[PDB]
Parts: C-alpha cells; structure tokens; sequence
C-alpha cells in the first residue's frame, strides 16, 4: 500500500523507482511480477505512468535546449516558459511528499484526483510539444496562435501566456 | 456474509472511479465506452442485485468522460469542446465525491443507502448525461446546433428544478464562446472561424451566407438582424 | 536528512559522496537510508553541485592566462552566486522552523537553479576551449547576452555591464 | 480573509511553541 | 568518539584570537592542520570535518 | 413506485405537469431510503435485533 | 493564492 | 482533509 | 469569505 | 463544526449591527 | 449542538 | 435536549 | 426541555 | 464554556 | 487576535 | 429587591 505510494513519487520526480519499470515511451508501465495480488494495482499503477510519461519528456526537452543561441530567439525562450510549467508540477510533488510522512489516510484513490488535476494541466503540454519537433522563430508564433484559436479559457489562458511570450 | 457485501462495495467504488476491479469484469459493448459491468455469482443474489442497479452510474460515467476525451482528440474549436470542459469539470467534482466514503471507510459503517444517497445525486447526473449522449447519437454536433440541441434539452427537462440549474450552467458556459462572436460582429464586424463558429460567412455587392444549420436557441428572425 | 543535501550542494566531500577536490566524484550508494529513486535525484542535486566548484577554480586561477579583463569577469560571477548562497542560507531556517520536511522543496528550489548553472557553464566552457585573451572575452559574452533565457541574458548583461566599466575606466583616464 | 489564514498558521506555531 | 557540534566552530572561532591552542596542532609555521574527530554514523558526517580543513589555512596566515 | 420511474422515461412526452409529479414521487422516494439506512444503523449489535 | 494554502495546509499538519 | 480540499478548490477558483 | 474560512478550519480540526 | 458555522454566520450578523 | 449555538447568539444579540 | 436548556440558562443568569 | 427554558426567559423579562 | 463562549462573542462584537 | 484564539477554543470544545 | 431574588433562587439550583 505505502510503498506503492512511494513508488510513485520517483516515476513523478523522473526514472524507476522501486521496481524496474523498462519503459521509456508509450507509457512508463509499472511492473510488480505479482499474481497473487489484487488485479487493481497494475490500472492505478497505470494512470501514474503516464503522468511520469509526460514529466520525463519536457525533461529531456530542456536537455536538448541547450545552445549558444542557435537557429532562434525564439526557441528556447519558449522552453523557458516550459521550465516555468515544468516548475509548477514540482510544487505540486512538494505537497504530494509532505502527506506521506508524519508530523489524511495514504490511498491510491484519494491522490488520483489530486493528480488528475495536473492531468488536465500536463496533457496540453504535450500538446504544445507535439506541434514542434522541427521549428524556427517566427514559426512558433504561428504554432500557439492555432492553439487560442481554440475555445475554453482553461488551456487557452496556458497558450496565451505562451502566445504573449512566443510574441516577446 | 457482510464481510463479502463490503469487498464488493469497495469494487463497486472502484468501478465509479472508472476503472477495472477484481471481482466485478467489464465487458465490451461497442468498444468498452458503453461498459456492461458484469458481477460474478454471489450466495446472496439480492445484494448482488443491489450493485446491479449502480452499475449503469458507471456505465454513463464512462460515455461522458470519453465524450470530453473525443471532442478534444480532433481540437474542435467549436462550442461543443467548451461544453465538455464544463463535463470535466463536473466529472472532477465527481471524484472529490468519492472520496469521502474512502475517509469514511477509515471509520464508519457502510449500509445500503449510504451506497444509494451518494449514488443518487450521480445518477441523476448521469441519466441527464445519457439524454445528452443519445441526442449525439442520432446525429449532431456542429456549433450553433449544438446550442440549438441543448436549447431544446434545457426546456424538455423543465419541472425537475434540481438540475435544472446544471443544464442552465450548460447551456451558458457552451454560449460563452458564442457571445464573443455576437460582440465581435454586432459591434465591430470581425470573423474567427476555427472550423466555423458562426452562421455568418463571407461570399462591391460582395453577399453573405447565412448557413442553415448554425441557427441559434432562438429562430431565425434575430440570426438575420 | 535535511543538511546533509546543502551541504553536498555547497561543494565540499563526504564519504557517502567521497569527492577528491573540483573535478572528481564517486557516487557511492550501498545506502540503507535512501531509496533507488532518491539516490538518483542527489546525483540529480549533485550535478548542480560539480559545476558550482568547477566555478571556484575559475576563482583562484585568476584571483588571489593572464589580463585585465579575466578578474572583470570574475566580479560578474560573484554576482550570480550571490542570490544562490542568498538561497543557501533561507533553506538554512527552513531546516529549524521544522526539522521534518523532507528533500522535494529543496530539489525544487535546485530545479530552479536547473536553467542558470548549466547555461553558464556551457558559456565558459566555450571560452576556455578557443583560448581568448583580452576584449574578446567582452564579445564573448556579448554574443552570449545575445541570447533569451530572460532571467539568463540579464546574468550575461551583469557580466557584461561589469567588464565594460573597465572599458570605461580605460578611455576615461586616456581623455 | 487571506491574512486571516497566515495569521491563523502562527497562532498554531505559537500554541506548539507555548508547549 | 563526539565533539562538540557547532561548538568546535566557536571553538576555532576562539583559536583565531589567541593563537596557540590543542584543539588545533599549528605546532609551526609551515604546518597548520586540525584532528577533532570522526563523528557519528548520523548528523553530519564529513561535511563539518570538510569546513574544519579549511579553515585550517585561515589560522595558518 | 420504481417500476413508475422506469416507466417515466420521455424526452418531454404529453406533459411538463406529468413529469414533475413523477419527480415529485421520486422525491417521496428518497425518505423511503433514509428509513432503511436508520435501521441498519440501528443493528448495531457487538439495540437488540428483534422483528 | 493557491501556494498560500498549501503552505498552511503543511504548517497545520505539522502544529500538532 | 475533504473540507480542507475543497477550501483549497476554492483559492483556485478566486486566483 | 470570513464564515466559509471558519467552517472549514473547524471541520478539518 | 456545524456549530461553528451558524457562529460564524451569527458572527458576519453581529458585526453588522 | 447548532440549537445551543444559536440559543446563546441570540443572548448575546439581546445585550 | 437538555445541553441546549443548559447553554440557554446561562446566558440568561448573565442577563440577569 | 427546550421550549421549557425558553418560556422561563420570557417570564424573566415580563418582570423586567 | 457556553457561557465563556457567549462572552467572546460579545467582546468581539462590541 | 485574541478574538481567533478563543474561537479557536470553541472549535476545540 | 428583585435582582438578590433572582439570584439567590439561580444559586439553589
């Protein structure tokens, strides 16, 4: 029960963490190699993967971020905001750690709302990083302007951060 | 006896989350998004039963969290992809409901209408949900229609006043991508067409369309002013 | 185990994290104490570690090549770790107020640091790789402030504003 | 109301304090 | 065996001022160099004996 | 009165009227239900269960 | 708004 | 912790 | 705000 | 709690008057 | 308990 | 039913 | 029990 | 303490 | 703030 | 007269 709760937490704050999990893409599907157990860990197990999925793809963005300032001023000012977005799941872990100790009951069904949260937030992330795997500067404003294009001012207050700063 | 009532309880919770349990199977229908939830035999068939009437919750439950999955796999930016992130966010006061049974099950009593009372107000959520599925289902949504659909489901549901006030919140926060375009036409005379999100479209005598599926709630006398 | 992870962010060796002096590290993890994941988020808060000492012998080299110019870079770098040791010691009250809290806050105070010291390390790593000698550390910099990263390109333009007082020093005492 | 909340945490530090 | 801690800190604070002392082996001129102690197996480990090591060459000027 | 609510299903068929005493019959319905969850409260037995 | 309480809501848990 | 939770969905809401 | 932020903190109490 | 609540409320009606 | 509340609110509402 | 005439009776010795 | 309580505070402030 | 109680409220309130 | 301290004893009791 | 009454008869009980 309470290691699963602590085996999510190393998948959110990136790779494996109590078992080996062999997943770079697709999902990060966690792997107990346990029969005899419920079947209902190995779904919730799966919900968590993709969230650690996600996190570990913005990650190995930010690695490739790195130049002097090649082909744009533009580029990498985006991934700034993408590690300001980055930043804000981290906060989110920081509350997450701090119900694990002792100083609320430690079930996987109470922290699956309080991931799916971030589930709405991270999602249209990977959505702004699917539409630029090849790009260019002045590209980019092309690329999040078709994305407030779009109605519901949830992620289309997200874009526009990204649009008023793609803009800068 | 009681014993094997609560681990089939504790099932059905998981089930309402919308997810696979141990002793209750899902079963596809039309590709498990209308889930025929499917319990094994139980030495008392009527509590059995009783989870029978709890399994169409989640059943709805799964048509509407995959309709808001649907509508934004396309990026629809149509007023039906703002409709369905108030079923998100309806679906995410849907799991904060829940898990007040998982902090009473640190202490507290299950009985059969501590099941019911908090099924009810969700079923009823889900019947109303299932009258918006099968209006999709016998064909619509492109956006003014879409508000002509729930016009129409708003001022059939009236005399439950319940939820009546959650298909008011519908059928508001969907026109609220729509409004922008009445204030950007009657007041200064500029387009956005996504898809297309107004009836008005262009083509000196230079002529408009309007098109015949994109009327509003109301008639067609005020969508030719 | 709240000061045992500033203070293998301040540089200095253990024998958990055995550490020769400014260029080398062994990870040594046959701990009881930590998990797998968390040994992998210290190697995670170490490398922002290895290049804030990668930094000091960039000190001591040219204070207490040659020129004017290499110690009017080196009051630009004393700016860029005075809000990082200015963060030092606010985590150090953090580790009083209540010593319970657990490492996240300071991993993500470090992921915050995360996009400053690498992008400043890749920058004097491209210095010292074409050997340069003089003004043409200040076009260095000036093409590295040519740069986004906004709280990054006001760091190089601090660097920058520094070196070009010396600048400013040489053609006002010549006039 | 915001104010209230911080001022809230601090009577709480200085009950555990007082004890 | 344990020292003091954050009490040997203040007790090279000390040596600095009247500089002679046997907490601190500055037996001469060309050699300063500190042995407190290896202390324990929890509550800082090395670090602080890393920090001694240091200040070692800030008594020795 | 659940075969009634079964039977009740329409979009708004012959009648708002009709469908309001319907959920006003529904809404008999759940103090039917609160008495069944008193009572198994009630047999809390570790009351006495008799009939 | 949302960092201020989740601050109190890690003091207050730890207060007892 | 529910009446906790649903105090801090309301912050959120307001910011 | 003042009676919701009371009712809250004497539930979770 | 619900106690505290209709205090609260007779606290938001005394302070009005 | 909420009857006692409001008993003793509406004593302190009379002073 | 007997702590609310309790709570009542003394406030009501206090008006007094 | 209640109601008893409360018509003793109305007796009290009949003589007030 | 319903007494005590009453008496923080009439403080608070005047 | 003495006031929320001693609505903070009601909600204790 | 009516207060000390009204006291004394709040003491006996």
């Amino acid at each position: 029960e309470t290691s699963l709760v602590r085996d999510l937490l190393y998948v959110f704050q990136g790779i494996d963490g109590k078992f080996v999990k062999m997943c770079n893409s697709e999902n990060c599907y966690k792997v107990d190699g346990k029969v005899a157990v419920s079947k209902s860990l190995k779904d919730i197990t799966s919900k968590l993967s993709e969230l650690g999925w996600l996190h570990n793809k913005i990650k190995k963005y930010t690695d490739q971020r790195s130049l002097d300032r090649a082909f744009g001023l533009v580029g990498q000012s985006f991934c700034a905001a993408l590690h300001q977005e980055l930043k804000e799941y981290y906060r989110l872990l920081s509350v997450l750690h701090s119900q694990l100790q002792v100083e609320s009951s430690l079930t996987l069904r109470r922290l699956l709302v309080w991931t799916f949260d971030p589930k709405i937030r991270l999602k249209t992330l990977a959505a702004l990083v699917d539409h630029c795997q090849g790009r260019k500067g002045g590209e980019l404003a092309s690329a999040v302007h078709a994305y407030t294009k779009t109605g519901d001012p949830y992620m289309r207050s997200l874009v526009q951060h990204i649009l008023g700063l793609v803009a800068y | 006896l009681p014993s094997q009532e609560t681990c089939l309880v504790e099932d059905l919770l998981y089930i309402l989350i919308g997810v696979d349990g141990r002793y209750i199977s899902v079963q596809p229908l039309v590709g498990r998004q209308s889930r025929s939830f499917s319990v094994e035999q139980n030495l008392d068939s009527s509590v059995k039963e009783l989870v029978n009437r709890i399994l169409p919750v989640a059943t709805n439950y799964s048509t509407v969290t995959r309709f808001v999955e649907e509508n934004s796999s396309f990026e629809y930016g149509q007023v039906n992809h703002a409709l369905g992130a108030a079923m998100r966010t309806l679906g995410k006061e849907y799991m904060i409901l829940i898990s007040q049974l998982e902090h009473l099950q640190r202490q507290g009593l299950l009985s059969l209408q501590k099941l019911w009372f908090y099924i009810q107000p969700t079923l009823r959520t889900m019947e109303v949900l299932a009258s918006i599925a099968t209006s999709l289902n016998k064909g619509e949504c492109f956006g003014g229609a879409t508000l002509s659909l729930l016009h129409d489901r708003t001022f059939g549901y009236t005399g439950d006043s319940q939820a009546q006030e959650l298909c008011l919140y519908l059928t508001k926060a969907a026109s609220a991508p729509y409004f922008d375009i009445l204030e950007r036409w009657i007041y200064r005379g500029i387009i956005n067409d996504p898809y297309s999100e107004f009836m008005v479209e262009e083509h000196w005598d230079q002529r408009y369309t309007i098109v015949q599926q994109q009327i509003p709630s109301f008639l067609q006398k005020v969508a030719d002013k | 185990m709240i000061h045992e992870l500033l203070l293998a962010l301040s540089g200095y060796p253990g024998s958990i994290f055995t550490w020769n002096k400014r260029t080398g590290l062994q990870v040594s993890q046959d701990i009881p104490f930590l998990h797998p994941g968390e040994t992998s988020v210290l190697n995670r808060l170490c490398k922002l570690g290895t290049d804030y000492i990668r930094f000091t012998e960039f000190i001591e080299q040219y204070t207490g090549l040659h020129g004017i110019y290499l110690r009017a870079f080196c009051r630009g770098l004393d700016s860029i770790l005075q809000p990082y040791r200015q963060a030092l010691l606010d985590l150090e009250q953090e580790f009083l107020a209540d010593p319970h809290l657990s490492i996240s806050h300071i991993n993500y105070s470090l992921d915050q640091f995360h996009l400053l010291f690498p992008s400043i390390m890749v920058v004097v790593e491209q210095i010292k790789s074409q050997k340069i000698h003089g003004c043409q550390i200040l076009e260095t910099v000036y093409k590295h402030s040519c740069g986004g990263l906004p709280p990054v390109r006001s760091a190089l333009e601090k660097t920058l504003a520094v070196c070009h007082g010396v600048m400013y020093k040489q053609l006002s005492a010549w006039m | 109301a915001a104010a209230a909340a911080a001022a809230a945490a601090a009577a709480a530090a200085a009950a555990a304090a007082a004890a | 065996t344990i020292v003091t801690e954050t009490q040997v800190i203040r007790e090279t604070l000390w040596l600095l001022s009247g500089v002679k002392k046997l907490l601190i082996f500055q037996l001469n001129d060309g050699k300063v160099n500190v042995r407190n102690d290896i202390i324990v197996t929890h509550m800082t480990q090395n670090c602080l004996r890393s920090v001694l090591e240091q200040i070692a060459a800030y008594g020795q000027v």
